[PDB]
């Protein structure tokens, strides 16, 4: 199935650093757009393009450049990263002669955080909390809780794995991470999730439960001069085993 | 300039929902509604040209150019309708393919709970308290304490069992934090079970 795709999906940049975002579509669409969306806000047009080799300014073009190298690709450039550029970026496309009454097809988003001190970047600490015996006795059900804490930036994806297979049934994860210290602009974040199974399934000592948190942090190219382990893109997990 | 209903909007399953936007540009002629799921791209849901209504299943898009007021109505709201709704508007042609977006309204459609059994459980170990099995009518409030973290009600679905359940998680490393006081800032059901 044909759609709009964006690369990369996540990026952490130090102030003054550069990056390129790439948008691609194989729908033969003439119109391509680059938008930014701030938390709990609307999409603002940065730059757009009516066809190959031509571009035009949107509502918020300052600090960004674009190239429409060919019909399929639309590149967004940041020459000197600024904290105000911390946002979620969305590419969009549509035909010159519309099929969906002015509506456009959108990409899935690129999360960018521009940090002032790479020493503030921290991976999550992950812990699993075992089911309550009273819950088991009262409902014949067992809820495990996963907490991912102290991470910065908020670039995380949490998943549950039962006996080595990812599960979706009985899973509930917070839609967004929360700020641990709301009064601080660069506060570290926390995320919670629940996995609910039958009490009998929790009671099988051969059942294995793992909460996993994919974190997007620093890259191999980034410098690191601290005593603690470099906070690279990584998976952090915690685990539990069934109890008879 | 598009002025969209700020929200957040929280409704029980089966309720009629009204999502609205006002605008100041008289030349606006194309009116779009996008649906955006948590951490996904916006997706075109409804679109209309000029004044009037358009009906599509449980959805009605309406435009009143006279009073510069547009609305999206969702009949018999369902938990899967939970998303951010954004209105977008374009001026009459030429418009160079450009559209102006409203700031969005985040909608949560609370699922109906068939057999509620409200309770607060202490999980095994930085202590964790789980408030679960309460119906859609319960509002989970934040703690009055800065060191106590609370995450709003979440609905998990145990498919093979045909069972759904609400849950809020409370945690703290603080000295006198206990599950009997964890949700004191919330109005919880009178029959909430507090086991030993």
């Amino acid at each position: 199935n044909a759609g709009v795709t964006q690369t990369p999906k996540f990026r952490v940049l130090k102030t003054g650093q550069s990056m390129t975002l790439l948008c691609a579509q194989d729908m033969n669409h003439e119109y391509m757009y680059w938008y930014r969306q701030d938390p709990g806000m609307g999409l603002r047009l940065i730059h757009y393009s009516v066809g190959e080799g031509t571009t035009a300014k949107g509502e918020v073009p300052d600090g960004y450049n674009v190239s429409r190298l060919k019909k399929q690709n639309f590149l967004l450039g940041l020459e000197s990263a600024a904290p105000s550029q911390t946002s979620v970026y969305f590419c969009a496309s549509r035909y010159f002669l519309p099929t969906q009454g002015m509506g456009a097809f959108f990409g899935q988003g690129t999360r960018l955080t521009v940090v002032e001190d790479l020493n503030k970047v921290f991976p999550p600490e992950v812990a699993v909390f075992e089911p309550s015996e009273a819950e088991i006795s009262h409902t014949q059900k067992a809820t495990l809780v996963c907490l991912a804490t102290g991470f910065y930036p908020d670039h995380v994806e949490l998943s549950w794995w039962v006996n080595g297979k990812e599960v979706h049934s009985g899973v509930c994860t917070d839609p967004q991470p929360l700020k641990e210290q709301p009064a601080l602009n660069d506060s570290r974040y926390a995320l919670s999730s629940r996995l609910r199974v039958s009490a009998t399934f929790w009671q099988n000592p051969r059942n294995h439960f793992r909460c996993q948190v994919q974190f997007y942090g620093l890259s191999e190219n980034d410098e690191w001069t601290q005593d603690r382990a470099k906070p690279v893109t990584q998976i952090v997990s915690a685990e539990a085993w069934g109890r008879a | 300039e598009v002025e969209q209903d700020p929200g957040p909007l929280s409704v029980p399953e089966g309720a009629i929902v009204s999502l609205n936007c006002t605008y100041s540009n008289s030349a606006f002629q194309y009116f779009m509604w996008y649906r955006q799921y948590s951490r996904k791209g916006p997706e075109l849901l409804m679109y209309t040209y000029s004044s009037g209504n358009k009906e599509d299943g449980r959805f009605t898009a309406q435009v009143d150019k006279s009073s510069k007021y547009i609305s999206l109505f969702i009949r018999d709201s369902q938990p899967s309708d939970s998303a951010t709704y954004l209105c977008a508007m374009s001026t009459s042609l030429p418009n160079a393919g450009k559209s102006t977006f409203g700031d969005g309204t985040t909608l949560t459609v609370k699922p109906n709970i068939q057999n509620p059994d409200p309770a607060v459980y202490q999980l095994r170990d930085k202590s964790v308290c789980l408030f679960t099995d309460f119906d859609s009518q319960t509002n989970v409030s934040q703690s009055k304490d800065s060191d106590v973290y609370i995450t709003d009600k979440c609905v998990l679905d145990m498919r093979s069992m045909d069972f759904k359940s609400n849950s809020a998680v409370a945690w703290s490393n603080k000295s006198d934090f206990a599950c009997a006081n964890a949700f004191n800032n919330s109005i919880i059901p009178e029959d909430t079970f507090f086991p030993s």
